[PDB]
């Protein structure tokens, strides 16, 4: 036996009329603070996910509608707030400002810049919660995105609208890779959107930093939930920014998000759903975190031109649009066999794995073949690189056998010794500096110099320099057969006949 | 009229008192105004009181206290029969194509009993695929379970277009596919697909995807399991697809936990045990007609001690697992005939010479994965002429399995084969017992029976 | 026990009367609110998982007694939280509140014979300086007590009795 | 071949003068189905009974289905005659347990099993037992005499990969 919002006043005035549904049901009070959730009595015309207007232009969004009370969370400070206090049910859902105009803006979940630069002009609003396009309106992938790692745009392709989930412990590039990837979307038609979820603010400011430092952040919208934010704003923050995505999907461009720690969202949910008392499953994670990330997720998708057209009301007919994402989740041990690393690799496309050890050794990128894959594969890939690639792959899976033989490969057979002495190269070629993304031309240029055995006379030690010095050359005498692979990416023998050119002529010299 | 108002709506789960005098029983349907859209809620629990808690179909979000409910007396609903055919549908039976109405001459409730003890079938009978590899190594029965344990690239999709051909044509069945907690492109992808192998016509499409609440994840499996009743009822044989049973398992263990009982052993629902037997026991041979069931199996953790597995497998008939290593050799389909196992391969079951040929060839393929051994390690003089004898007959054996099938015709552009239980046994025993020895292991590949091997080799 | 759940409907309750100045209707509309409650058939039927309205309505017919417009607001409210068992306790905790109200105390003196009117006039002054209230006294003299006397009040207790005497000495052992 | 080395042992009973109870906790339809063929095929079905608790039909019914086969060989345990039982699954029940169980909010105990799990089959397995002449008459009321009853058991328990170290096991 325990009271259930049986308090002395409410009583007495339920004694006096008991009628009092006479009362406008668009309001109601506080009865309880609480770690950021509020307990309402009244407001009997709230429904799920209404903002709900607070003293001081504050919001809380209604989640549990209760037989007597209605439960919401503060998306902001909350200290301040006393029970007593009336609050008015606006009848909307949570919207955001989305348009051109937020590119280049930073701006925290709720749409409000915070950098300082004034206020955001924006082509209106759109909810904040949206149910993906449905099976018929897709189109399957067939587009390359360029995230200008050698390693990556070769093993591991990205298409315009698939999900690629970044996986790894802490301190290993995920965050770089992401950066890297927005930073190469600078010159191409994609537009970028950066969410942080529990970032601390120096770091965010950091990278901001670094975005503009290379001239990306002119076409990158950041969205910002710093761990010091409300848990609500924290767990809403990446539908927020695929909301703002969604803008240019279905308009019928292209767009880039990446979700930075999605485990901190799924964190910052718990909490939310423990402090309403909600039943609590495996690892205290509420029953439907699978649901949380699945729907976010799928809204990642490429639509058919009719989609667009439909939605445009035929202002724009033949072009297609996608959302591609990008979301980071960060092991804790190397566990992939978690609650949350299990339902995100179970939802997304495909898995870039980043290994510890291999950070620790010279590899920098830390990309861990054999065990990431693209389910897209080479459907997203340009020609020439899915011609080329195919050399990559089966070398790294061979050298991988014998890398138990390289203790004692003194004594192997001379063709056993060729495959681990190119294994080896190309493992040292696929290493690659942060912040230095390459063009499809030049990956494409040093990967047929790896495959058609320029390097087999080339030692381990000097590959870098080999890789730096023919990229100048080919810079410096070659830049019309450079623009025109990244013009097109095709491949012939018309192309591959310049590049034998291009490779013997450069051999003569360093 | 609407007797019903909303009480309570805590995320997925909504709370709807009736008066007392017309409670709602257990799985029946309710419907709700949300906006401009009905929204439908399945019964869970009767409370104390006339109180009733039900799990959404649907998006929750908007609902508001005191809306009016509408009682539906009849549990689910779905469309059922030849109409079906060719269509996309969600849980609900409501087309998720653009392609219009459904011409529904009946709808059935999703939810129904087992088949009697005195209905199911007199008999244990194989169920031919055509298909070499399967109907040697892992017999298919009528009405049994079979599970696919290959990963990605290894050829599935391709593997369940043949098997719908295969029923479709050469029996004169149907196949039902559902996709429980399918990804949305993979969905499209295989929508078009099936469209190009001219096969949709075929096989009923009804697909629950991952952004779904629970409730239709959990129960779109069902739906799926209603419209093959339906077609067995007519008297033909029917292929059920289920695209992922771990996923059903899951989906009831968010529904548990959102209703909050108590959990289990490394965390499943309590009733995970009879959630699993429901769906599968339904899957028979009666004497009207059998249910087949094809259902991809995924293991946690690799872990096959793990709750979901160990109940899985007391179910399955048979295992066909698909191998990448395999597909490397350019042998399609991929199948590995050294993990692939089926126990309908009883010499009471299959009968003595099919037992003895599906024996002799896999200790044949064992023999040799040994010898490989020994020739890599030590090279082939070390090899006696016996054993020289039994790797080109593993070598040949090994190429035999290979075989085109009619929706691939678009990869190999050689014809699809037919291979009947009869021809591929008589082809198997021939190779080990000697004959056919003098033939090129070329003339194998991808040739269909031995009659067309020897045919190949006159001009190989 | 109902008692943590009669507290905020017997002090809505009190409040309510003193605002309306009928604390004495009051606490009879309560009294016979417990009465019914004890009815064995009333008791099956608040027992069973009926409707909070049907099993108010259905109670608000068996009391003809009552204030409607405020003891059927009273009864209604506490039907829609299942509290309908806490009346006896309700009622309890309305007249230990209108007590604490009027600033009157109840004392119980146990002794080993009937007492003198002076000593209980004694008694009575004494009392009322300690507790700064009204007393009333009651006489419950007991057979066990062979002499002196005990004071009980709220639940502070004077024991004078030379059974307490008795068991305080052998406590030096 | 746990429910084969069970079966036979049903059979070869055909001609010994012991009579038979199966009993199927949670298993197949079909299997069941199958051995009851079988059972008849060797004639051995006209001296069994079987009890059938299919892996479809309520948790309940899968308790007092392992109970129901106990009652009826202590019949002729009781009688003065021997009997034969084979609980199927005894590990089906167990499971069926916990679930009555964990819907009673009942705490669970080591794995997911409640403290009762040893109970459970305690009471079960002990009621097979040889019981001497004198209780046989007493029980009979003095209709049979100098006979020994019994009623032999043979539980059937599933191990994940063999491991006999399990809770249940
Ligand atoms: N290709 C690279 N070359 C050189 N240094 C690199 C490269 N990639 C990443 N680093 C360095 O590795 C460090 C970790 O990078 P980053 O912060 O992106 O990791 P993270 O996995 O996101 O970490 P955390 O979990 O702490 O957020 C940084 O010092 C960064 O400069
Ligand atoms: N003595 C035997 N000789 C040959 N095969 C046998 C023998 N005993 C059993 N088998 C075979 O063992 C296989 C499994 O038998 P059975 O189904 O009884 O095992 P089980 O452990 O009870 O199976 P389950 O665990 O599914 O109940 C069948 O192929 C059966 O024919
Ligand atoms: N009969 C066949 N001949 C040649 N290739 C085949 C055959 N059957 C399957 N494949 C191969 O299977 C691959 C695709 O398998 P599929 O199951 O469709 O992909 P996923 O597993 O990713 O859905 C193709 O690359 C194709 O080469
Ligand atoms: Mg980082």
């Amino acid at each position: 036996q325990l009271n259930s919002t049986e308090i002395s006043e409410l009583i007495k005035q339920r004694i006096a009329q008991f009628n009092v549904v006479s009362e406008a049901h668009n309001e109601g009070t506080i009865v309880s603070v609480s770690d950021g959730v509020i307990r309402i009595h009244g407001l009997a015309d709230a429904m799920q996910g209404e903002m709900i207007s607070l003293p001081g232009n504050r919001y809380a969004i209604a989640l549990n509608l209760e037989r007597d009370s209605v439960g919401a969370v503060v998306m902001g400070p909350y200290a301040d707030l006393a029970e007593g206090m009336k609050v008015k049910a606006t009848g909307r859902i949570l919207e955001v400002p989305v348009g051109r105009g937020l590119l280049g803006r930073v701006v925290n979940t709720l749409g409000a810049p915070i950098d300082g630069k004034g206020p955001l002009d924006h082509d209106g609003f759109s909810a904040v919660e949206a149910i993906a396009p449905g099976v018929i309106e897709r189109q399957s992938v067939d587009q390359p995105v360029q995230t200008g790692y050698k390693a990556v745009d070769s093993m591991i392709p990205i298409g315009r609208g698939q999900r690629e989930l970044i996986i790894g412990d802490r301190q290993t590039g995920k965050t770089a890779l992401a950066i890297d990837a927005i930073i190469n979307q600078r010159d191409s038609g994609i537009k970028a959107i950066y969410v942080a979820i529990g970032q601390k603010a120096s770091t965010i400011s950091n990278v901001v930093r670094k975005l503009e430092e290379h001239g990306a952040l002119a076409n990158t919208i950041v969205v910002v939930a710093t761990a010091s934010e409300s848990a609500a704003l924290q767990y809403l923050a990446p539908y927020a920014g695929a909301a703002m995505g969604e803008y240019f999907r279905d308009r019928g461009e292209d767009a880039l998000i990446i979700y930075d720690d999605l485990s901190k969202q799924a964190v910052a949910y718990r909490q939310i759903s423990l402090l309403l008392r909600r039943p609590p499953g495996r690892e205290a994670f509420p029953g439907d975190v699978f649901y949380l990330h699945s729907r976010l997720l799928e809204r990642a998708a490429r639509v058919n031109a009719e989609y667009v057209e439909a939605f445009t009301k035929g202002e724009v007919k033949g072009k297609t649009g996608s959302l591609t994402a990008l979301p980071i989740i960060e092991t804790q041990a190397g566990d992939v066999s978690a609650f949350v690393p299990t339902n995100v690799i179970s939802i997304t496309d495909g898995q870039i794995f980043l290994e510890t050890n291999l950070f620790n050794a010279g590899i920098r990128p830390a990309v861990n073949p054999g065990i990431s894959v693209s389910r897209v594969g080479g459907a997203a890939q340009t020609k020439i690189m899915k011609k080329l690639s195919g050399g990559i792959r089966t070398a790294l899976a061979q050298y991988r056998e014998l890398a138990a033989f390289s203790q004692f490969a003194s004594d192997l057979d001379d063709a056993t010794r060729k495959q681990l002495d190119h294994g080896q190269k190309v493992t040292e070629l696929l290493k690659q500096k942060q912040y230095a993304p390459m063009s499809v031309a030049q990956q494409s240029l040093v990967l047929f110099a790896a495959e058609r055995g320029y390097l087999a006379d080339v030692e381990l030690s000097k590959i870098g320099s080999f890789e730096a010095a023919l990229l100048a050359y080919v810079d410096r005498d070659h830049a019309p057969l450079m623009q025109e692979i990244n013009q097109t990416g095709g491949y012939n023998d018309e192309i591959e006949g310049k590049l034998k050119g291009i490779l013997d002529s450069f051999k003569a010299t360093q | 009229m609407a007797t019903g108002k909303i009480v309570q709506v805590i995320g997925a789960v909504v709370d709807v008192e009736f008066p007392q005098d017309a409670v709602p029983r257990v799985y029946d349907a309710l419907e709700v105004q949300n906006g401009n859209e009905r929204l439908v809620l399945e019964v869970q629990q009767q409370l104390g009181g006339g109180i009733v808690r039900t799990i959404a179909m649907g998006s929750s979000d908007g609902l508001r206290r005191g809306l009016d409910v509408k009682d539906l007396e009849h549990p689910i609903e779905v469309p059922v029969g030849k109409a079906t055919l060719g269509r996309i549908m969600n849980v609900l039976g409501e087309p998720v194509d653009m392609k219009g109405e459904i011409g529904e001459e009946e709808r059935w409730a999703i939810h129904r009993a087992a088949p009697s003890y005195e209905e199911l079938s007199n008999s244990q009978e194989l169920l031919e695929t055509g298909i070499k590899v399967i109907d040697l190594m892992a017999p298919f029965a009528k009405g049994g379970k079979v599970g696919l344990f290959g990963g990605a690239g290894v050829g599935k999709t391709v593997n369940m277009m043949e098997l719908i051909r295969n029923i479709a044509i050469e029996h004169s069945g149907y196949s039902v596919f559902a996709g429980v907690g399918e990804r949305t492109r993979e969905g499209n992808d295989f929508y078009h697909e099936m469209t190009d192998s001219n096969v949709i016509d075929k096989v009923s499409l009804v697909y629950g995807q991952m952004n779904e609440p629970p409730g239709n994840r959990l129960r779109v499996a069902l739906t799926g399991l209603t419209m093959a009743e339906k077609f067995r009822d007519e008297g033909r044989d029917v292929l059920l697809f289920v695209d992922n049973i771990y996923r059903y398992t899951l989906a009831g263990t968010e529904v548990s936990a959102l209703l909050g009982r108590m959990p289990s052993a490394v965390g499943y629902q309590p009733t995970l045990a009879e959630e699993m037997g429901v769906l599968q026991e339904r899957i028979t041979s009666t004497k009207t007609g059998s249910i087949t069931s094809v259902q991809a199996v995924y293991v946690p953790a690799d872990d096959l001690t793990d709750p979901s597995p160990a109940t899985t497998f007391a179910h399955l008939d048979a295992t066909v697992v698909l191998s990448r290593q395999i597909a490397s050799l350019g042998i399609y389909p991929a199948v590995d005939p050294l993990d692939s196992t089926s126990r309908q391969l009883d010499p009471l079951v299959v009968g003595q010479e099919h037992y003895d040929t599906a024996r002799g060839v896999q200790s044949i393929l064992q023999r040799y994965q040994e010898l490989k051994d020994i020739i890599a390690i030590l090279g082939m003089d070390e090899l006696s002429e016996e054993d020289k004898l039994v790797v080109a007959r593993a070598r040949k054996i090994q190429r035999f399995l290979s075989q085109p099938f009619f929706v691939a015709e678009v990869f190999t552009g050689s014809p699809g084969k037919y291979v009947s239980l009869k021809d591929t046994i008589r082809g198997f025993k021939g190779i080990m017992e000697g004959e056919y020895d003098h033939l090129p292991e070329q003339a194998f590949y991808m040739v269909g029976s031995i009659e067309e091997a020897v045919e190949k080799a006159k001009k190989l | 026990e109902f008692i943590t759940v009669a507290r905020p409907y017997a002090k809505a309750a009190f409040d309510f009367a003193v605002e309306h100045q009928s604390v004495e209707r009051w606490q009879d509309m309560l009294a016979f609110a417990a009465e019914v409650t004890k009815n064995e058939q009333m008791a099956e039927l608040l027992s069973g998982a009926l409707a909070p309205e049907t099993l108010a309505e259905s109670f608000i017919a068996v009391a003809g007694e009552q204030l409607d417009e405020n003891g059927q607001n009273l009864i209604r409210v506490m039907a829609e939280n299942g509290r309908l068992n806490a009346l006896p306790d309700v009622l309890e905790q309305f007249i230990h509140l209108r007590a604490v109200s009027e600033a009157t105390a109840e004392v119980d003196v146990i002794s080993a014979a009937a007492l003198s009117e002076q000593q209980l006039a004694k008694i009575s002054a004494a009392m009322e300086k300690r507790l700064s209230r009204k007393v009333k006294l009651n006489a419950k003299i007991d057979k066990s007590v062979m002499a002196g006397v005990i004071i009980r009040a709220g639940d502070m207790v004077i024991d004078g009795s030379v059974r307490g005497r008795l068991e305080r000495l052998a406590d030096v052992l | 071949g746990k429910t084969a080395l069970a079966i036979d042992a049903i059979i070869n009973q055909r001609d010994s003068g012991i009579k038979a109870i199966y009993v199927a906790i949670g298993q197949k339809a079909s299997t069941i189905s199958n051995v009851v063929r079988k059972l008849e095929e060797h004639g051995a079905l006209a001296n069994t009974i079987v009890v059938v608790a299919t892996a479809s039909e309520s948790a309940a019914l899968q308790y007092l289905a392992p109970y129901a086969g106990a009652a009826m060989g202590e019949y002729f345990r009781d009688r003065g005659e021997d009997a034969l039982i084979i609980y199927d699954d005894l590990s089906k029940q167990a499971v069926a347990y916990r679930q009555i169980s964990l819907l009673l909010r009942r705490p669970p105990g080591r794995e997911a099993f409640p403290g009762d799990v040893f109970y459970l089959h305690s009471r079960l397995l002990e009621r097979a037992a040889r019981v001497n002449a004198e209780y046989v008459e007493a029980f009979t009321k003095g209709e049979v005499k100098g006979k020994t009853g019994s009623l032999t058991a043979l539980p059937i328990i599933e191990t994940q990969a063999g491991d006999v170290s399990a809770f249940v096991p």
